[PDB]
């Protein structure tokens, strides 16, 4: 890996300060030959809190998971069983980030539009 | 033509209930009161105007539960990089919407605690 990334079963990590929204974050990953980071097993999981937690707690952190639905929120039909056609939501939150009340240990949604310090992985 | 103290508007019958529940419960008491009755649906910005001016103006009522929820597991949550979603440390917990008198935009609200709510049924 690079002199300033770290390596962790056959991966490198980096936690980049420089704050983004999740879609430029991406972007500067895939930039490094990279991605946001994608966490597969809970052994992952707790390496990139590590590494978040000696690099950053007063911000969330991007990681490459987002919520594909095409509407506002996810639910596609009401209780009553129509369809989810008219959406009126008030701030929607379909990017997701390391939750910095848990110390960066579970994850959370929050406005893709966000500026705040992302991690890649190549 | 809906029952007494339901208000109408547009083939639909509304009444708001001040006595606080959770959304599950709301949504079950919904249902036992009539025949297809069921937390409100918002279907058309006119509807939630209508609706937030008899909550607020009439009731006084600020936040009342709407019709929608969902847990992530029925969300179609991918990694940017292609790997399947395998582990997961998001909340397991539903999420509950409701929806402000002011603006009649709607916002992500814990669906344990409790709140006002709208039933709604077609004539």
């Amino acid at each position: 890996c690079l002199p300033d990334w770290s390596s962790y079963k056959g991966h490198c990590y980096k936690v980049f300060k420089k704050v983004g929204t999740w879609e430029d974050a991406e972007k500067f990953c895939v930039e490094n030959s990279g991605h946001l980071a994608s966490i597969d097993s809970k052994e992952e999981a707790d390496f990139v809190t590590k590494l978040a937690s000696q690099t950053l707690f007063v911000y969330d952190a991007w990681i490459g998971l987002r919520d594909e639905s095409k509407t506002q929120q996810c639910s596609p039909q009401w209780t009553d069983g129509s369809s989810v056609v008219y959406e009126n939501v008030d701030e929607p939150t379909k990017c997701f980030g390391l939750d910095v009340h848990t110390e960066y240990r579970t994850w959370t949604d929050l406005p893709c539009g966000e500026k705040n310090p992302f991690i890649c992985k190549s | 033509g809906c029952l007494p103290d339901w208000s109408s508007y547009k083939g639909h019958c509304y009444k708001v209930f001040k006595v606080e529940k959770t959304w599950a419960d709301a949504e079950k008491f919904c249902k036992e009161l009539v025949n297809g009755g069921h937390l409100m649906s918002v279907n058309s910005r006119e509807e939630g105007e209508f609706i937030s001016k008899l909550a607020l103006e009439k009731m006084r009522i600020v936040l009342v539960w709407i019709g929608l929820s969902h847990f992530w597991r029925i969300c179609p949550l991918r990694w940017t990089d292609g790997a399947r979603l395998d582990y997961r440390a998001l909340s397991d917990e539903p999420i509950c919407f409701v929806a402000e008198s002011f603006h009649n935009k709607w916002i992500q609200w814990t669906c344990n605690r409790k709140k006002s709510f709208v039933c709604k049924y077609r004539v």
